[PDB]
RNA sequence: AGUCUCCCACCAAUUCGUAUGCGGAAAACGUAAUGAGAUUUAAAAAUAAUUGUUUAAAUCAACUCAUUAAGGAGGAUGCCCUUGGGUAUUCUGCUUCUUGACCUGGUACCUCUAUUGCAGGGUACUGGUGUUUUCUUCGGUACUGGAUUCCGUUUGUAUGGAAUCU
């Protein structure tokens, strides 16, 4: 399994997560792009600043006193 | 651990414009924690 | 390009009734000439538009419009139960209109 | 045959739920997060369908095929491409890539089991009442 | 007699409007050149082939001037087409001191000749 | 004069002077708010849209989009004649007195 | 508070200094006879050394010391004779005057250094270079007729 | 500028359904009246962010914490004023009403699985702290770029179904 247990919690390893699933990623990329899969350029465009958002905190919230 | 690194390099050369930067500026985390913050 | 007189009023379905904003039929886009705009000034359904206006002015029909205002949970349950319909050949994500258990909403444009 | 695909799918659903519970507060306002939520809900629906098929002790239900074919045509053909495009755009942005790659791989893996069960029970679909 | 003229029906889908310059009678020459160059550069990323240049009435002369400029200056293929444009005119019909703006209206069609000018890359 | 409606006691207690549009929370989370004339309207969205409104809503041709304005603050009166089962000979004079006789014409009536 | 840089674009033009051969008078003919080519003995450290020598000989000691702190040749190739030199915004005029006062190479004689575009960014410099290269092809295509 | 916080999709509600000093969509946000406090304290020092000094420690000024729910009516007191009216404080007291902490068991009625005992869901009522020790995110729905083509339709819905490429 690509994930492991620890004393703290349950952690995920990216390495095996993508290494075990390589042929599936290849099939997905060939299903999305058929003629540009053999090429190597920049296909995906940058996110527009209008759609860009900001990151919040990891805590829940703070109650009033 | 050469092959999966090369594959994700080929993966970044599609989205990003300079694929070799996230590894040098240490932007590809090998581990990501999944636990409610205490 | 349109003339001054252009007022279209009717009774529309609830906006939450729709799942996605599906676009209307676009196949007669090329065959749009001035004859249609010329005939628009002649052809005009005064009766139905006046009925909708009188329904919006009168406070009894305006209150009856709030007869059965379904909740988001009810609309989600209807969308979930339409997943199993009698025609088992086409996927429908919307929900049909009912002549009894549905509110008629009047619009003015 | 179905047991392996169902086990793999629900096992990856575990990771879907875990990563969602982890990254909720960080990116509540995002488009890739919304696509992730929709995909998680669809996967939960399909998995609970297959579980209802399983604990019945024998694999037969008629509404099950209908609603599974309903969800199959939604998950495979339409929702897939926008999901992939957003998942690759959020990683091309450069802000958060280490989980974007995992998201892409997770979509790639959840698509394969879907098409696998599709091609497995297409014969059942053409057998029962349609196609 | 008082009579006003509205513009002509324009039905553009999403991209026929983008790669198309409508040359007015008051549009300057250099601004037209600049916008035509911008359109020519942005076409193949919009996904088209040519740039439409539409003008009718008084602007036809300078539209043909813009065309023959890029014809030999940049050596780019040009295509000229002669079309008819129907315009609706709102006139007052005879049939109290009232403003002439608020009066009975009648629509009348009028046909005019126009030139469409496509420029290749 | 019709009073404030009954929404949420918490939010209804906040205003107490200036009424709220049915999209108050939405716009307040999107645009800036202000209170001028017994009401609370929007001023301008957070993102700058000087050149955006020009190319979208203006008289330009290159308009691929739409702009939505919350015009619920505009108050309206519906006036009807109950004195008779006939034409509005009373509303004729009422409108001719209120507005110029531009309004009281054959065009806007027919 | 912020390091302000400014790049200078320069070109090497060879005038047809030959009185025994008559020349054709037009646009593209003189453009081709002025943009013929650069000699083989052309490099980045050979042009930087020459411009440093010229700057030290014309301005002086402090005049060369103040400009030689951030004086580098970023991009240059001998195929078209277009180079981009980096310098500061304070000594940019001094670098332009040094480019103007460039007499000759140690082995190659009879050449002119022409500064074309100067700006504080490399993207606009590349854009202007592409625009100039596109403009050059127009007169060529017109004269080939 | 700054390792600070928050908005930038909704949710008659497992979704902070929060009428709680005032304003505010929120804010680890502004300000108002009173009382007290100094490692002997609720908490700052000489065993989340920020700042070179980094609140106070005769009085003032500054920081922290602890109370004061919105509107209408009656009485008393103080001021201009002495028919009367206006403002401020204090006591009695009414109006402001969406059959909702969560969860377990029993009873009563209806529907599906195509006879029943039984199996699951919903609603109305009663009883109880019931191992709600994961005291930090765990609910539902939503294809938001553009182009074109095929098919059915006054027997029913006046519009719906699906396909290719970027």
């Amino acid at each position: 399994t690509p994930s492991d247990l620890s004393e703290s919690g349950s952690k995920l390893n990216v390495d095996q997560f993508i290494s075990s699933r390589q042929f599936e990623v290849k099939q997905l990329q060939l299903a999305m792009h058929n003629s540009k899969a053999a090429s190597s350029t920049r296909i995906f465009q940058a996110l527009p600043r209008k759609l860009r958002r900001r990151t919040a905190s990891h805590n829940v919230r703070r109650i009033p006193k | 651990d050469r092959t999966q690194t090369f594959i994700k390099d080929c993966l970044f050369t599609k989205c990003l414009e300079d694929p070799e930067k996230p590894f040098n500026e240490n932007r590809f985390q090998d581990t990501l924690l999944l636990l409610p913050t205490d | 390009a349109l003339p001054q007189r252009c007022t279209f009023a009717f009774e529309a379905i609830d906006p939450r009734h729709l799942a996605a904003p599906k676009k209307l039929n676009d196949s007669q886009r090329k065959t749009v000439n001035s004859d249609d705009i010329l005939s628009l000034h002649e052809n005009y359904p005064q009766d139905e538009i006046n009925a909708v206006f009188n329904e919006l002015c009168d406070p009894e029909s305006r209150t009856q419009s709030y007869n059965n205002q379904n909740t988001l949970k009810e609309i989600s349950a209807r969308r979930y139960k339409l997943l199993t319909a009698t025609p088992n050949s086409i996927n429908k994500t919307t929900v049909p209109f009912k002549e009894s258990d549905d509110p008629s909403i009047p619009l003015v444009i | 045959e179905m047991d392996n695909v169902i086990r793999s799918l629900e096992q990856e659903y575990r990771l879907i739920l875990l990563l969602n519970h982890r990254n909720k507060n960080q990116h509540r306002a995002a488009s890739w997060y919304g696509s992730f939520n929709e995909m998680k809900r669809n996967c939960g629906q399909i998995i609970t369908l297959f579980s209802s098929r399983r604990l019945q002790a024998k694999r037969l239900k008629d509404v099950e095929w209908v609603k599974l074919h309903r969800l199959l045509q939604r998950a495979l053909f339409r929702q897939l491409k926008r999901w992939y495009w957003q998942f690759n755009g959020v990683i091309a942005l450069g802000q958060f890539v280490t989980l974007g790659c995992t998201l892409v791989t997770l979509l790639a893996n959840v698509r394969a089991l879907y098409m696998r069960l599709w091609e497995i029970n297409e014969t059942e679909f053409i057998r029962c009442g349609c196609l | 007699k008082r009579v006003t003229k509205h513009p002509s029906l324009k039905t553009l889908t999403h991209k026929q409007i983008h790669t198309t310059i409508f040359v007015k009678s008051t549009t300057p020459y250099v601004s037209a050149l600049k916008r035509i160059n911008k359109f020519l550069d942005s076409v193949h990323k919009q996904g088209s082939s040519y740039v439409a240049v539409l003008g009718m009435g008084k602007a036809v002369e300078k539209t043909l001037a813009l065309g023959c400029h890029f014809q030999d200056q940049k050596n780019k293929k040009i295509e000229v087409y002669t079309k008819t444009i129907e315009v609706l005119d709102e006139v007052i019909t005879e049939g109290s001191d009232v403003e002439d703006d608020d009066k009975e209206t009648q629509l009348k069609k009028r046909a005019v000749s126009g030139v469409e000018l496509r420029i290749y890359v | 004069l019709a009073p404030i409606p009954k929404g949420r006691v918490k939010y209804t207690k906040r205003q107490k002077h200036f009424a709220w549009l049915p999209t108050h929370i939405w716009n307040a989370k999107r645009s800036h708010m202000m209170k001028r004339w017994g009401y609370q309207m929007v001023w301008a969205p957070t993102q700058k849209c000087f050149k955006l409104t020009h190319r979208l809503g203006g008289d330009t041709c290159s308009s691929d989009g739409a702009l939505c304005m919350d015009s619920s603050y505009i108050g309206t009166i519906i006036v009807k004649d109950k004195s008779n089962d006939s034409e509005g000979d009373f509303l004729k004079s009422i409108i001719g007195k209120l507005t110029a006789e531009r309004a009281n014409l054959r065009k806007y009536r027919e | 508070v912020r390091l302000k840089s400014r790049y200078i674009l320069f070109e090497i033009i060879f005038p047809p200094t030959d009185t025994n051969v008559e020349e054709s008078v037009s646009k593209a003919d003189i453009l081709l006879s002025h943009h013929r080519a650069s000699p083989a003995d052309v490099s980045i450290k050979s042009i930087l050394q020459e411009i440093r020598r010229s700057l030290s000989l014309n301005l002086g000691d402090y005049g060369s010391a103040k400009c030689n702190s951030l004086l580098q040749l970023k991009y240059f190739s001998n195929k078209t004779s277009t180079g981009i030199i980096r310098c500061h915004r304070e000594d940019c005029d001094l670098v332009i005057m040094a480019l103007m006062l460039m007499s000759k190479i140690g082995d190659v004689d009879g050449l002119i250094v022409n500064p074309v575009k100067v700006s504080g960014t490399i993207k606009k410099i590349e854009q202007f270079a592409m625009r100039r290269n596109s403009k050059i092809l127009n007169i060529i295509k017109c004269s080939q007729s």
